[PDB]
C-alpha cells in the first residue's frame, strides 16, 4: 500500500511518506538522458520492468495522464474455445513443466478430469526442483479444484442419473473415486499458503487470495456500489456528458478474465465467478439501453457530439454465452432491446458459432461419451445459439449452425418445442436461404421416418411441435411443395395410424396430388383435428357440423367438471383448448349464442364470452402478450373491456420491467 | 465545440436543466450588476400550495453564499459566466446552451429532488 | 468438518469417518431415562452441553427435524442503544475481568475512546496468567482496532476543522496521541495468533479471523446467489420462506451481529461491516420486489393476498438505522415500494425512536457532549427518524420525537429545510392531531423571535423555509390561530424591519386583528408589487384593483408589441410574467373576459387562454415539466386540450424513453 494502481493505467500515491520511487520510475521511462546513468547490472533490470508494465498496463501516473486508450487481448486458447487446437496440443510432446501446467488446464476444460488430475499430480512430484514454487502452489490449488469438481459430478451422476443422461452412468471408475478420496483427504486448502517457505510468502503474497473467495471480494464490493449509482442516475434522468460511469466495471472485468485464463486457473468454472461476470455485464447493457435512448432536445450535443456507444465486440458475445443461463438472457431481452444494440466483428463471431457447431457434431454423431464435458459445454452451446439472433451469418456458416441445432443437439436438453424457438430466432437477422429449407426438409422427412412406430410421440414443453417447422417454411417460400414427404403420404394404408395424423398437420407443405390422397383417407372426426384443421387452410369458415363437436367437447368437459368438484383439483391439457374457444366467440367467428352456459370453468374463457360480468381480480397480465394484432385491437373496442385492461396494463408499466406492456399500451389503447 | 472542461456537466431530464459548477456575473435590465451568482433549483411536486402556485420547481438565487432577497422583476443577462473548478471563462457557451433548452434557468449549481 | 451445523439449528453429517456422536447426542436429549444411565462426573457434562446448544440454538438433527420457529434475540445494551444503562454500568465496581471487558466496549460505543484504550491496556496486564487467552487475545484485537479509530478520527477532525464538529478542537491530547503511537509502533496483528500458546491455537482456532485485515469476504460473495440467481429460480417459481436463499442470507446476518455484539468486538463499528449490512439488506429487498412482480405476471394481481414478501421487524429497523446513510435509504425507496413492506413490532420501534429523541435532547439541551460520540450517533439518529415514515407512532410518543426534531436536533446536520422534509414524513402513517400542532406553533414563535436580529437569515439547502411549516398546519387544521404569533404582530412596530418580512409568510396563521395590522405595510402599486404580492406576499385574493394593473402591463406590452416586431427584439430571458398570467386565467382566478383580446403575445399564454383557437404545432412539450399536480389535473379536465397533448406525450415516450413524460401521461392523462 504505497501507490494505488487503478484500472486505467494511472498511479495515485497513497500511504507513503518516504522517497517517491514510482514517480522517479516514470521519469526514467519518458526520457533517454536519464538513462545511461544506469549501471550495467541495473540496466538489464530495466528492460524487464519496462516489458512488465507494457504487458500489464501501468502506463503513467495520475498527473501526466492524457488519453485512456486501452484495448484488450486475452491470448488463451481456452477463452476462445479452440477445441481441436487443444487436442493437438495434448497429443504433442511434453517440453517443460510450464508446458504441462498449460496442458492440465486444457484437459480440465475438455472434461478429461480423470487424466487432468493425474497430470497435475505429476507436476507435484517434479516442481520442487524448479526453485520457484509458483507452478507448485498453483498446481496444488488447481488439483484441489479438479477434485472438488469430481465430487459434485458423482453426487449428480450417481445421484440424479436418469433425467440427466440416459441411465445411471459412470464417467469415473469405482477404483479412481475411491483412491483420490484416500490421497487427498488430509488436505486443507486453508493451510496451503501457510505450509510454504517464507521466500514464497512475501514474494507471492497476492496468491493467498486464490485459496478462497477473497480474490472476488474487491470487485464484488465495487459492482454493488457502481450498480447503485447507475440505477440512481437512471431513476433521476441524469445524463453525464463525459466518461461513462461504468468504465470501471468493464476494465475490472477484463482483468479478472486475463488473470484466470492466462495463468490457467480452474476458478473460471466456478459458480461465484460466473455470477460476477453476468452481474457485471447486465449493468453494462442496462446502461447501454439507457444511453442510446436519450434526448437532449437541443439539436444534438455540441461538445459531446463525437461520443461513442457501447457495442458488442467478440469478447462480449463470449462472456454472455459462457456465463449467462437463458433465463438471464430472457430478463435482459425483456428489460432491454438487444435488437438495437449494434454488434461488431461479425466475421469472428462466425468462428465461435461454427466452432460450437463443429464440437457438437464431433461428439453427438460418433462415440462422444464424455458426459463430463457435456455438463458445462452444453450450457454454453445453448446460450450461444440463443444469443445468435443478433449476429448476421453467412450461408455456409448458418447451414452448419442449423444442421447442428436440429440433428445433433440432444433432446435431453433441447426438446422439439425449444428447438423451433431457436430456429425462428436465427431467421430474424438472416432471411432464410434456399439451402436451409433443404435442412428443415431433411428434418421433416426424418420425424416421419420415426413415426412408423405406434409407440413414438413427440414430447414438448412449449406446446410447439413439428407443425411449426412447416409453417416456417411456408412463411418464406409461400409456393413450396416437398418432393420427399409427398413420396411418403402417397403410400397410406389403414395400419399407419400415427403416420397419417402427423402429415395432416403438415398438409400445406405436401403436393397437390398427395393432399387429395390423405384427406380422402381420413377427415375431421375430433376436436383435436379441428384445431389442426383451422391453421392449415382447410376450414375457411365454421359450419354447424363442427360446432356440435365443440359443444360435445364442452359438455364432456362439463360432466368432467361436475365430478371435478368432488376431487377438488385442477389439471389442464398441454395445449389449452378452452381459451381458443373464447377468442373465436369474441371475434364473432362463431355465431352460436349457447356458450354462455359454460361460463365458470376457466378464467380466460370467462373474459371473452362474458366481458360484461367478469371479476377482474383474476385477470392474468401475462395473457396480453399472447395476442395478435387483431384480437388486441378488439379488446380496445369493447367498452366492457377497455377501461379495465388499462389498470392491469398501467400497473405493469410502472412495476414490471417488460417493454412489451408499453407497446401494447401505446399502439392500441391510448 | 472546442476543448471545454465539460466533466461535471449533467443534464437532468426530469426538470429540463443543466447542472455544472459555474459562477455568474449577471446584470438586470436597469437595476444593478451582481457578482458571483449561482442558482439552486428544487423539484417538489408534492407541495402544499396556494391558489396561485403552479410550478414543480422553485429557484433560490444566491449572491455571495447568502440568499438574494428578490425585490424586482428578475431579468437575467449573463454578462460573464466563469467556471470555478477549472477557472476557464465559459461565457459564450452558456449563452447558446440556453435557447435550445427553453426553460427559465437552464444552468444551475445543484438540483434537489422532493426537497 | 465432521458435521454441518446449518443456520436453522439442524445437524447434517459431512465427513464423519467414525462414530456418529452428534447423531447419538440428540438421542440422549430426546430420552429422559436413557440419560439416567451415565456416570457421575459425565452427567453434569451433559447439562453443560444441553445449556450451550440451547443458548446457541442447535436444536436437533436434520433428518428428524421438526417445525420450530427460530427468532432472533440479541442480548446487548450496545445493540439496542440503551445509552443511559450503559453509563450506569460503567460507574459500578467491577467484580470480574469479564465485566471490564464489557465496560471497555461500552466506553467505545459511548465515544470515550481514551478510557477504552486504557481499560483494554489494563486487562492485558491482569490477564496473561489466565489459562485461557480469550479475554487476552480479544483485548489485544480491540485495543488495536480502537487505535485504528483514533488515528482515523484525528485525520478527519483536521479535514473539517470547526465547521462540522462545532467544538473547534480535537479531543485527544498529544500526551495521549504520541503515547499510543509509541505503544503501537510495529504492532503486527498478524503475528498475534501465531504467537499465542499452543493450547490456545488448538482450542480457539475459530477466533483467528478477527486478526485479519478483511473478514466477511465469503458472505459478500454469497450475496450473488441472492438477488440475481432468482432470474432462473422464477422459471420454475420461487416460494415463501422454506429456508430459501432468502432465509440463509438473513440468518447469517443475524449470526454475525449476535457474535460481534454479545462478544463485544469493536469490529462492528467499521466500514467493512457497515457495507456488508447495506449490501445484504438492500439485496434482500430487491429480491422480494422481484419475486412480487413475477408473481403478478404468472399469478394474478389479487392472487398475492400479502403486501410484499419481505416483512420487517424491530431488528431490521435498527440495522437500517445504524448502518445505512440517507443516500442509501433513498436507494431502497426507489428500488422497492416500502409502502408495500409492512413493519411489525411497532411497539418496539416506538421505544427505540423515543430514546433517540431522549439522547438528542440530552446531548444538546446541555453544555456536555462528545464530538466522537456525536459523529457516529447522529448518522443513526438521522436515519432512524427518516425511516420512521413507515411506522405508526402513538400520540404521546410522536410528541417526544417532534420536540427533539424541531428544537434539539443540531442545525449542522439538519437545517430548517431538512427538518420539514422529515416532519412531513411523520404525517403520512400518522397525521397531525391537536397536540403535535402545538409543537410547530412553538417552533414558529421561536423562529419569529430570532429574526428580530438584523444579521440573521435562515440557511436552507432544500428551498424549504419557515413558510412551509405554516402551510403544513393549515393543511390539517384549516382554522388555526397562533395566539403567540398573533401577539407579536400587533405588538409590532416599524422598529424591527426583518420580523415584518418574517411574518409575511405566516398570514393564514394569524388573527383578524393581526391581519389588520400586518397588512399595514403591504404597498401594492406597481406590478413589481403584484407578483411578489401573489407569490410571496400571500394576498390570496384578486380584486379588480389587482387585475387593473395586469391589464395595464398587458396593454403596455401591447404597446410594446408594435415595437416588438418593428425593432426585431424577441428575447424574453425570464422577462415574461406572462405565461404566469394565462395560468391564472386558466385556473379561474382572473374573472376578466377581455383577456382573450390580448392573446397574441406569448405562445404559452396563447395556449392557456385560447385553447380552442390554438396552433398545437407550436407546443413546446417541455412545458409539462414545469406544471404541478394542480395544473396537470386541469389539463386533463379541459376537453379541448386533452386529446392534443396526448399526441405530444406519445411522440416523446415513443421516440425518447423519458420516464417523466410517461409518469405524466399515466397518472393524469389516462
Amino acid at each position: 500500500y504505497d501507490y494505488h494502481f487503478e484500472v486505467n493505467g494511472t498511479v495515485v500515491r497513497h500511504k507513503n511518506k518516504g522517497f517517491g520511487y514510482m514517480e522517479r520510475f516514470f521519469e526514467l521511462k519518458e526520457s533517454c538522458d536519464e538513462r545511461s546513468k544506469l549501471s550495467k547490472k541495473q540496466y538489464e533490470r530495466f528492460n524487464a520492468l519496462f516489458n512488465f508494465f507494457e504487458k500489464n498496463g501501468v502506463i503513467c501516473m495520475a498527473k501526466d495522464a492524457g488519453t485512456l486508450n486501452t484495448s484488450i487481448e486475452i491470448n488463451s486458447l481456452a477463452y476462445h474455445g479452440k477445441y481441436d487446437v487443444m487436442k493437438k496440443f495434448i497429443e504433442e510432446q511434453s517440453v517443460s513443466i510450464e508446458d504441462d501446467y498449460k496442458k492440465a488446464f486444457f484437459l480440465a476444460c475438455l472434461g478429461r478430469w480423470e487424466e487432468s488430475y493425474d497430470l497435475y499430480s505429476n507436476i507435484i512430484l517434479n516442481s520442487i526442483d524448479e526453485s520457484n514454487g509458483c507452478v507448485y502452489y498453483l498446481s496444488q490449488i488447481n488439483r484441489y479444484r479438479i477434485y472438488q469438481s469430481i465430487t459434485q459430478a458423482v453426487t449428480q451422476f450417481n445421484g440424479l442419473g436418469l433425467l440427466t443422461f440416459g441411465r445411471h452412468y459412470k464417467p469415473f471408475t469405482d477404483e479412481f473415486l475411491a483412491r483420490i478420496e484416500r490421497e487427498m483427504t488430509n488436505f486443507n486448502i486453508d493451510d496451503l499458503f501457510n505450509g510454504m517457505p517464507f521466500e514464497f510468502q512475501k514474494k507471492y503474497k497476492i496468491l493467498e487470495f486464490l485459496s478462497d473467495n477473497q480474490f472476488l471480494y474487491d470487485d464484488t464490493v465495487k459492482l454493488f456500489e457502481l450498480t447503485n449509482k447507475v440505477r440512481s442516475e437512471m431513476s433521476e434522468g441524469s445524463y453525464s456528458f463525459g466518461m461513462s460511469s461504468d468504465i470501471v466495471v468493464l476494465l475490472r472485468l477484463y482483468d479478472n478474465l486475463r488473470f484466470l485464463y492466462e495463468n490457467c486457473l480452474w476458478s473460471v468454472s466456478f459458480h461465484e465467478f460466473h455470477q460476477y461476470i453476468r452481474n457485471s455485464m447486465s449493468l453494462l447493457i442496462e446502461k447501454a439501453e439507457y444511453e442510446r435512448t436519450r434526448d437532449i432536445d437541443e439539436l444534438g450535443f455540441s461538445f459531446f457530439g463525437k461520443k461513442s456507444g457501447f457495442f458488442m465486440e467478440y469478447y462480449d458475445f463470449v462472456n454472455i454465452s459462457r456465463h449467462f443461463k437463458i433465463d438471464d438472457i430472457k430478463n435482459l431481452e425483456r428489460s432491454c432491446s438487444i435488437d438495437k444494440i449494434r454488434f461488431g466483428e461479425q466475421e469472428k463471431i462466425e468462428e465461435y458459432l461454427v466452432g460450437i457447431a463443429e464440437e457438437i457434431t464431433k461428439q453427438f454423431s460418433a462415440n462422444g461419451m464424455n458426459v463430463v464435458f457435456y455438463t458445462q459445454f452444453i450450457s454454453e452451446a445453448k446460450a450461444a445459439l440463443y444469443f445468435a439472433k443478433y449476429v448476421k451469418l453467412s450461408e455456409e456458416g448458418l447451414g452448419k449452425i442449423v444442421k447442428a441445432l436440429l440433428f445433433y443437439f440432444p433432446e435431453r436438453d433441447l426438446d422439439i418445442g425449444k428447438r423451433y424457438v431457436w430456429l425462428e430466432r436465427l431467421t430474424k437477422c438472416n432471411e432464410l436461404p434456399k439451402s436451409i429449407i433443404s435442412i428443415i426438409d431433411d428434418f421433416l422427412v426424418l420425424q416421419a421416418e420415426k413415426h412408423i412406430d405406434q409407440n413414438y410421440s413427440e414430447v414438448s414443453s412449449n406446446g410447439l411441435y413439428s407443425r411449426d417447422y412447416g409453417a416456417l417454411i411456408k412463411h418464406f417460400e409461400k409456393n413450396f411443395i416437398s418432393k420427399r414427404l409427398s413420396e411418403i403420404t402417397l403410400c397410406l394404408t389403414q395400419d399407419k395410424q400415427k403416420q397419417i395424423d402427423f402429415l395432416f398437420k403438415l398438409l400445406p407443405l405436401l403436393s397437390t396430388n398427395a393432399k387429395s390422397h390423405l384427406l380422402s383417407f381420413k377427415s375431421v372426426e375430433n376436436i383435436n383435428d379441428l384445431m389442426n384443421g383451422i391453421r392449415i387452410g382447410l376450414i375457411d369458415e365454421f359450419t354447424p357440423e363442427h360446432e356440435e363437436l365443440i359443444i360435445e367437447y364442452l359438455e364432456t368437459r362439463k360432466v368432467n367438471y361436475i365430478v371435478e368438484k368432488e376431487k377438488g383439483i385442477q389439471t389442464f391439457s398441454s395445449n389449452d383448448y378452452m381459451s381458443t374457444f373464447g377468442i373465436w366467440y369474441f371475434l364473432e367467428e362463431i355465431n352460436n349464442s349457447k356458450m354462455e352456459e359454460f361460463i365458470g370453468m376457466d378464467d380466460q374463457y370467462d373474459f371473452f364470452v362474458d366481458p360484461e360480468n367478469f371479476d377482474y381480480k383474476k385477470f392474468i397480465p401475462s395473457w396480453l402478450k399472447n395476442y395478435n394484432d387483431k384480437l388486441l385491437g378488439k379488446i380496445a373496442g369493447n367498452k366492457h373491456m377497455k377501461h379495465h385492461v388499462i389498470e392491469v396494463l398501467k400497473e405493469r408499466v410502472k412495476n414490471s420491467n417488460d417493454k412489451r406492456y408499453l407497446e401494447i399500451l401505446m399502439n392500441y389503447f391510448i | 465545440k472546442d476543448t471545454g472542461a465539460t466533466h461535471d456537466l449533467v443534464y437532468h431530464s426530469k426538470i429540463n436543466t443543466f447542472v455544472w459548477d459555474v459562477e455568474f456575473d449577471i446584470v438586470l435590465s436597469d437595476s444593478k450588476e451582481l457578482n458571483k451568482c449561482y442558482f439552486v433549483k428544487c423539484f417538489n411536486p408534492y407541495r402544499i400550495n396556494g391558489k396561485c402556485d403552479f410550478a414543480v420547481s422553485s429557484i433560490d438565487i444566491f449572491s455571495e453564499g447568502k440568499r438574494l432577497l428578490i425585490e424586482n422583476e428578475f431579468n437575467f443577462k449573463i454578462t460573464k459566466a466563469v467556471h470555478v473548478a477549472t477557472s476557464k471563462d465559459v461565457t459564450e457557451i452558456v449563452l447558446h446552451l440556453s435557447e435550445r433548452i427553453s426553460s427559465p434557468f437552464p444552468i444551475v449549481k445543484e438540483v434537489v429532488y422532493l426537497d
